[PDB]
RNA sequence: UACCCACUCCCGACCCGGGGAGGUAGUGACGAAAAAUAACAAUACAGGACUCUUUCGAGGCCCUGUAAUUGGAAUGAGUCCA
RNA sequence: UUAAAGUUGCUGCAGUUAAAAAGCUCGUAGUUGGAUCUUGGGAGCGGCCGUCCCCUGCUCGGCGCCGGCCCGAAGCGUUUACUUUGAAAAAAUUAGAGUGUUCAAAGCAGGCCGCCUGGAUACCGCAGCUAGGAAUAAUGGAAUAGGACCGCGGUUCUAUUUUGUUGGUUUUCGGAACUGAGGCCAUGAUUAAGAGGGACGGCCGGGGGCAUUCGUAUUGCGCCGCUAGAGGUGAAAUUCUUGGACCGGCGCAAGACGGACCAGAGCGAAAGCAUUUGCCAAGAAUGUUUUCAUUAAUCAAGAACGAAAGUCGGAGGUUCGAAGACGAUCAGAUACCGUCGUAGUUCCGACCAUAAACGAUGCCGACCGGCGAUGCGGCGGCGUUAUUCCCAUGACCCGCCGGGCAGCUUCCGGGAAACCAAAGUCUUUGGGUUCCGGGGGGAGUAUGGUUGCAAAGCUGAAACUUAAAGGAAUUUGGCGAAGGGCACCACC
RNA sequence: GAAGACGGUCGAACUUGACUAUCUAGAGGAAGUAAAAGUCGUAACAAGGUUUCCGUAGGUGAACCUGCGGAAGGAUCAUUA
RNA sequence: GCAAGACUGCUAGCCGAGUAGUGUUGGGUCGCGAAAGGCCUUGUGGUACUGCCUGAUAGGGUGCUUGCGAGUGCCCCGGGAGGUCUCGUA
């Protein structure tokens, strides 16, 4: 099931069969790109961009109304952050666990979950080095909290 | 095998090698301690000198005494006990004679009724015990 | 985790034949399962199948007759020369009169006697009888 | 604590000399292949085979066997001119 | 020494109880890896099917030809294994054709009245070399376009067949490097796995850590009235007591633990978790038309946690209490029982890594029967209650979905049986991956190494002895077991 | 053009000294095996007469016993608002 | 604009009126609830059945017989009177 958790699970999205835009929506694709630009300028993550674009304007998927995805448009303009958002969230969770363990010493379970989070970071960093996104000399040490966010 | 990969050859070769080396019948022949423990050194027959004749005890359901001759070898001077097979053949062996000690047949195990021995006698005074038992020849003096 | 889709699918239809069902849905779809059920239908052991088309890895539903006994698999894909075909078909085929073993070649996915008559070997894929 | 360069070859001025290289023997139950110590007759004896006497009993020429019996035809080991 | 030995298991072992899952997670080498890229068209030899032709191109010269087509070829059209052919692959020995060593093991001889002759072949795993095939695992281009294609336009260095016999010229003929603008393409990204990571909203749980508060009970101190007794056993005593033991009541002080609710219930990888409230940090589950796009379970060598007791320095020392001291049961108690009683039991730290740490059953993934309850979250529907009306919320009920501890029946099927929805999909053996055992003792023992202040933890034999030690189950036996019936050789 | 000599190089070997592996005295103690008869008691197997077993501590002639924490391989698959 | 169906709230003449007053937890049009008075056509029939309280003959806490377990009956008023209700008994 899960990579670190013991139990299994089954909860994920299920995209429908039809590769067609909805007929009732007359919202122009250039306009959809314009909300993608302005909500990305507001400073959110592409999962949040997708859920708000699905929520307010009621579009099924970006990939049907347009030809690309959200991160493809963000890297086409160039205002996307260099750090990936999942690595950013995992690093922020790790430094939150480190700040929790700064004051608590006997908490062995927090140290165990810290080892698990660092294991997941080391597992994903080699893939992001392999697919040539991150520089080859990049590495996550135990002290990178003032320079890396 | 437990591992059934295409490119997992000497994993299984090493596992076979370790569990073959960790056997007993295989370990009896491939270690020098077994040959250094046997006084024969892998030899079928051996020569030795008789120094005394001893009566040994027997097992539980068959109560008797058996006749074992003590034989000293020439390879190392080790003091071992043999066993005269046939009936009425103890009197042919006295002190200071050469005998041809051999095996018995259970790879150096105490066979049947006589504890503490693993070898018997085949020849005495350069003639076989069968000849001295059946009266085929005469013992020299 | 699912790596060999073929072995799981053929064990699924093997258990479906053993239990006594008539239709069974195997989850993954590759080209190799299509070719194996194709030559399965060509050599007359099972009923005609349907492949459902989705926008993902599809599924296959098969109508089953009672003519099949065992649908095995060989993992991994050992290479088979023409001098070594008798070595496999003596100890894996239940008899010489029937029982049919398939191996993938440079020409296509096809059985052993056609490989003998066109003189081309390849790696072994599976078997049935 | 054998005989010889004749067969197969080899150095050397060289048809012609030499070679325990080799060959020929004797010892030899490492081991392998072939293959003697028996065949021929029946009274003395249990009937199986074919027909009758409910069953013993005649014909039984092929008889399954077997008792230091008989006139026997044969070949070898070994002795031994060549 | 080999087959028997399916008792070394590549084919082809076993792991709940017969020998054997490290206590449980993380994790580097190695191993194993989701789907998908090209099919058909045109006609034939024949009674619709079996043979069967095409599926990259631009210089030298050729069954031919009347400036142009085809054919032969020095020059080439990314790459591994597999598969078939080909070369090169000492002889005897292995298999094997030929012939009367009289047979045969051998040998390459031999036959017709000078001649005929054979004295071959097959095999020689791998690795190296050359070729028609792209089914199978990966390689590979073009995404900040230093992307392809016919072309347009400039800078620098050099080969001769061209410029009155000739000293001499850039050329023309043309080689290479750089290079500015535009056109042209169908201008370049397959999806979203009943794989994985992450984000979002409600929530769930004795999950953790820190700080709090509460509840009796134990023991002791201070006071009050009371009497000569609390100690314990099928049986007494050692214990304390007019120096007031014991009990009842009022207050103070310390320490331990959170009963009844408290369940074949929940959480955590495992050891383990139960008084209230507050703070911090996660995590499974359900919901998704969100995001990333093969990131994937498995783990040599390496790391964190780890019941109880064990050692080391402090604080407090109430109950309980190894050793130690007595009384009886006893023939003998140094053991059971009763009275005191040390370390320890509690926290702050510093360590070691052991259990019947046991579901005595590794982890991931799929498939194969039913049934009713239980816990989480969601999807709807009668009806009642928050008093009477209207919607959603908590609670009741009906039925569904996904995960988990589980329960009942079941020749599914398996096994030696007890039994098992896995302990099945195993001779009809093959989904992938770590660890561990070949008779029982000697023995987790000698010794070596290694961690440890200390006990010990891991690795780990040999010699010698025996033919048994062991697992499941019916019947006899005897119980200082349970439950029945019988008798005047038992009782009333 | 011999003998002989100073230098170089390869160098067998010798003396001194350390170290390493095998065999053999080895005073002495600690153990198990092969057996049929000698004393204390039967520790465990039937509620083994104190239920058994596993880790960690402690003394004893002996199997053994006692805390602390677990197990059912136990005699309980179950105790009624 | 035609055009009737399906069920339903209350009042037992209608207006005052769902008006004072009450109120839950989170709401709303909000449940519960008379009256002084007026206009007066002048105020409906069959049929049950009732321990107490909170807060309806509602819902739910809970009752009585005598030892036991369960049934019978159990609002008020007037009158006729009798004297311990059954089913089996841990």
């Amino acid at each position: 099931g899960r990579m670190h958790a013991p139990g299994k699970g089954l909860s994920q999205s299920a995209l429908p069969y039809r590769r067609s835009v909805p007929t009732w929506l007359k919202l122009t694709s250039d306009d959809v790109k314009e909300q993608i630009y302005k909500l990305a300028k507001k400073g959110l993550t592409p999962s949040q961009i997708g859920v708000i674009l699905r929520d307010s304007h009621g579009v099924a998927q970006v990939r049907f109304v347009t030809g690309n995805k959200i991160l493809r448009i963000l890297k086409s303009k160039g205002l996307a952050p260099d750090l990936p958002e999942d690595l950013y969230h995992l690093i922020k969770k790790a430094v939150a666990v480190r700040k929790h363990l700064e004051r608590n010493r006997k908490d062995k379970d927090a140290k165990f979950r810290l080892i698990l989070i660092e294991s997941r970071i080391h597992r994903l960093a080699r893939y992001y080095k392999t697919k040539r996104v991150l520089p080859p000399n990049w590495k996550y040490e135990s002290s990178t909290a003032s320079a890396l966010v | 095998g437990k591992c059934r990969g295409l490119r997992t050859a000497r994993k299984l070769r090493s596992h076979r090698r370790d569990q073959k080396w960790h056997d007993k019948q295989y370990k009896k022949a491939h270690l020098g301690t077994a040959l250094k423990a046997n006084p024969f050194g892998g030899a079928s027959h051996a020569k030795g000198i008789v120094l005394e004749k001893v009566g040994v005890e027997a097992k539980q359901p068959n109560s008797a005494i058996r006749k074992c001759v003590r034989v000293q070898l020439i390879k190392n001077g080790k003091k071992i006990t043999a066993f005269v097979p046939n009936d009425g053949c103890l009197n042919f062996i006295e002190e200071n004679d050469e005998v041809l000690v051999a095996g018995f047949g259970r790879k150096g195990h105490a066979v049947g009724d006589i504890p503490g021995v693993r070898f018997k006698v085949v020849k005495v005074a350069n003639v076989s015990l069968l000849a001295l038992y059946k009266g085929k020849k005469e013992r020299p003096r | 985790v699912r790596m060999n889709v073929l072995a799981d699918a053929l064990k699924s239809i093997n258990n479906a034949e053993k239990r006594g069902k008539r239709q069974v849905l195997i989850r993954p779809c590759s080209k190799v399962i299509v070719r194996f059920l194709t030559v399965m239908m060509k050599h007359g052991y099972i009923g005609e199948f349907e492949i459902i088309d989705d926008h993902r890895a599809g599924k296959i539903v098969v109508n089953l007759t009672g003519r099949l006994n065992k649908c095995g698999v060989i993992s991994p894909r050992f290479d088979v020369q023409l001098k070594d075909l008798e070595k496999w078909q003596n100890n894996l085929l239940p008899s010489r009169q029937f029982g049919f073993i398939v191996l993938t070649t440079s020409a296509g996915i096809m059985d052993h006697e056609e490989a003998r008559r066109k003189h081309t070997g390849g790696k072994i894929l599976g078997f049935f009888f």
